[PDB]
């Protein structure tokens, strides 16, 4: 628990989590002339934040990615001599390692700010995600329901006099 | 890879399921002329049923 | 394309004239400034002059 | 170009004083270095003063084509950082700032 | 009249009958819906009016300019979050009587919500 | 010590009330009142009813 849980590009262990490629596939389907002054700042410091954070992920693949490639060329470290062969094989590692990262959703508080917001800006950008990006809407619905949130746009939604427009997967009741 | 993970099953059979038009549960905040795609929509589903 | 949708709700701008300090340009004919307008489309096939 | 001093160091108090008042990149520095200029030995006068306003009020008018009571009829005379001399009312305003600034 | 004269009026009529000589030129491969009805289109136009003239003391007492385009703003958000709703339903409408009801629910929706919403905001400015 | 323990035990009194709609109502419209600057107050005849003198004297009183 670090000394900057106020920062807002910072996250908690429970807040909504995000991929990159589901933010960037949000990030498609939506309308700033629709959104709030507030709300237009929030994505603004989400951008601000993702900037650096996408660049940094491959540094953090990294390490992983060389162990990797060294493991594949075998039990021999032998430095220089073998840096072709290491980053050869390891432009292809590295993109793997980058892949499950990305596709690996992360915490943030900008995150559960957007789609949690119980205002008119959280109510769109709720409702965009489910029409124009059902299959994302789905995982984040799921999660919101996991995670104790209830919004009409929900599909685990209990209480609602219209039959949900998505596949509805197990969970306890 | 130890907490809860969402699941990906999906309808895979009926067609033209995700092509979802605008309604009161989706509010109609959707890109202005996306009318006739709501029209082609309904027109589909008229015609699969 | 597309076809001109029935109805456009459209805000009036506000602040491109500074003469005389008015910031509002319209006035409805009962005496009341107007901040949007109604435009609405007939006859969606039929084409937009030059 | 059009101010009394051939650089804003050898203009005294007021020339900094429209500095701070206004943005590095903003030009209604240089009005507001006018309006100094305007009221360099009339503030401290009640009719000097008045004389002042009026002569920035000729100043915009010669800037920009104007009409008559325009200037009479200005709603808030007051000027922000992000002010801009881009019409007879804000230069008029940035003028007003200037002879205010003026101490002698 | 004087030849300039008659020519400024030639003039004046030409630009007005843009209509009148483009309504000829049709496309065939068109989505083409029903035309909101004139009555309704004058049921719009007196909501819109009402609005306005609710909202006119506010505007005209306000100052700056930066407070008036958020009342703007926010009206017109909340505008035309009833006006994409109106539009789907009469590009949709099959028939006179759908779109004659789209538009009712549309003017029905501005003069209870919309004239809520704006006495709200303005108290609250 | 000795005055103030006096003046907090004397003068101490719970507010055995509930707060009423009209001061529910106030305390929400006091979020942006500030001392720094009046509030300019505009009288909109379709969102404030009554009248301008009447309801300007009951903004003096209330704010
Ligand atoms: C004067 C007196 C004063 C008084 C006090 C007294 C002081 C006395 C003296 C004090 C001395 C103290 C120091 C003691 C000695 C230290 C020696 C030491 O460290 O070297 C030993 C070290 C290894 O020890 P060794 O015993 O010699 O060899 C071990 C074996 O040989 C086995 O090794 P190997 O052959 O198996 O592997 C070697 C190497 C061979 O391979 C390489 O060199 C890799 C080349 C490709 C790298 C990737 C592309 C280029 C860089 C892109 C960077 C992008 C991100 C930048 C982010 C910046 C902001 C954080 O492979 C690696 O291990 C890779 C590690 C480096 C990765 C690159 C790091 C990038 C920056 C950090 C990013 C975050 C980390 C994760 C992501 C990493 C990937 C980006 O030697 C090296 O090989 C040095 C490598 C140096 C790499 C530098 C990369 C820089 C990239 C450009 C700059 C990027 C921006 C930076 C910020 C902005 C400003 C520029
Ligand atoms: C955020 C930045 C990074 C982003 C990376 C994103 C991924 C991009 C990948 C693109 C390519 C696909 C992957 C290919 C994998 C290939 C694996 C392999 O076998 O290669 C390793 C292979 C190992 O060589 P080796 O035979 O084992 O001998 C090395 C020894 O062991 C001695 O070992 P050492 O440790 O002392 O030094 C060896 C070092 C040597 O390499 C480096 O130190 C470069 C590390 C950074 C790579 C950056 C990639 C490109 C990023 C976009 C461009 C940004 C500007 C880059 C500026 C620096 C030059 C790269 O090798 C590495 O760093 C290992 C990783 C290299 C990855 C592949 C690099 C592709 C370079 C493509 C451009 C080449 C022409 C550039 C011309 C200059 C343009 C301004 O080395 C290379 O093939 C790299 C050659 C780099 C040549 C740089 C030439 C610089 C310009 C000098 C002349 C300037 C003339 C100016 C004339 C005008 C004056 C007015
Ligand atoms: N319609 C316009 N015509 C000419 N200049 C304009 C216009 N709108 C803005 N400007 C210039 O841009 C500056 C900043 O505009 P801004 O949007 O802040 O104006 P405002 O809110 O109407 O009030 P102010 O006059 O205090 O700037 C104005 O001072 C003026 O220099």
């Amino acid at each position: 628990m670090d000394n900057n849980y106020h920062f807002w590009g910072n996250g908690d262990r429970q807040d909504v989590s995000l991929s990159y490629e589901d933010y960037y596939s949000i990030l498609d389907c939506l309308l700033d002339e629709k959104l709030s002054p507030q709300g237009l700042m929030k994505f603004k410091n989400l951008h601000e934040v993702s900037m650096y954070g996408v660049s940094y992920v491959p540094l953090y693949c990294f390490p992983v990615a060389y162990g990797i490639s060294h493991m594949l060329t075998g039990k021999v470290r032998r430095g220089h001599s073998g840096y072709r062969n290491l980053f050869s094989l390891m432009s292809v590692v590295l993109p793997f390692t980058c892949w499950y990262a990305y596709t690996t959703p992360i915490p943030r508080r900008l995150y559960t700010e957007i789609i949690c917001s119980n205002n008119a800006d959280g109510a769109y950008v709720r409702n965009r995600i489910k029409q124009q990006k059902p299959g994302i809407w789905r995982k984040l619905s799921q999660q919101l329901y996991n995670k104790n949130f209830r919004f009409p746009e929900l599909n685990q939604d209990l209480t609602a006099t219209e039959f949900p427009l998505d596949y509805v997967a197990p969970h306890k009741f | 890879l130890f907490d809860f993970n969402p699941s990906s099953i999906k309808f895979e059979k009926y067609p033209f399921y995700y092509w979802i038009n605008s309604s009161q549960l989706t509010e109609f905040n959707q890109y202005r002329k996306f009318v006739i795609r709501d029209s082609i929509i309904y027109s589909l589903n008229n015609y699969i049923i | 394309p597309g076809e001109v949708l029935p109805l456009r709700i459209i805000k009036y701008p506000l602040g491109l004239e500074t003469i005389h300090n008015n910031i509002f340009e319209n006035t409805n004919n009962e005496g009341n400034v107007e901040l949007f307008r109604l435009r609405f489309n007939s006859n969606s096939s039929k084409m937009q002059h030059k | 170009a059009q101010t009394a001093h051939q650089n804003r160091y050898q203009g005294g108090l007021c020339y900094a004083q429209c500095n701070e008042l206004f943005s590095f990149w903003n030009p209604s520095i240089q009005q507001c270095w006018k309006g100094c200029d305007f009221g360099v030995g009339r503030v401290n006068d009640p009719e000097g003063r008045i004389e002042a306003q009026q002569m920035c009020k000729r100043w915009a008018a010669e800037l920009y084509w104007t009409y008559k009571g325009e200037l009479d009829t200005i709603k808030d005379l007051r000027v922000h950082a992000d002010m801009y001399p881009t019409t007879p009312q804000n230069v008029y305003r940035a003028c007003l700032a200037g002879v205010r600034r003026q101490k002698f | 009249m004087d030849t300039i004269q008659k020519m400024n009026y030639e003039a004046t009529v030409n630009m007005g009958r843009q209509d009148l000589i483009t309504r000829e030129y049709t496309f065939y491969s068109d989505y083409e819906f029903i035309p909101i009805q004139e009555d309704r289109k004058q049921q719009m136009e007196d909501a819109l009016n009402n609005l306005h003239k609710i909202i006119h003391p506010t505007v005209t007492q306000l100052k700056k300019k930066a407070n008036v385009q958020e009342i703007q703003d926010r009206v017109f958000r909340k505008l035309q979050g009833w006006e994409g709703e109106l539009n789907t339903c009469v590009f949709s409408a099959k028939n006179v009587r759908d779109s004659n009801f789209c538009a009712d629910r549309f003017t029905n929706r501005i003069n209870t919500e919309g004239v809520e919403f704006v006495k709200q905001i303005l108290r609250e400015y | 010590y000795s005055t103030n323990k006096e003046a907090l035990i004397q003068n101490f009194e719970p507010l055995n009330r509930k707060f009423t709609e009209e001061e529910v109502e106030q305390f929400l419209r006091n979020e942006g009142r500030s001392q720094e600057e009046k509030r300019n107050w505009i009288y909109n005849p379709h969102i404030h009813g009554s009248t301008e003198g009447e309801w300007k004297a009951d903004i003096h009183e209330k704010f």
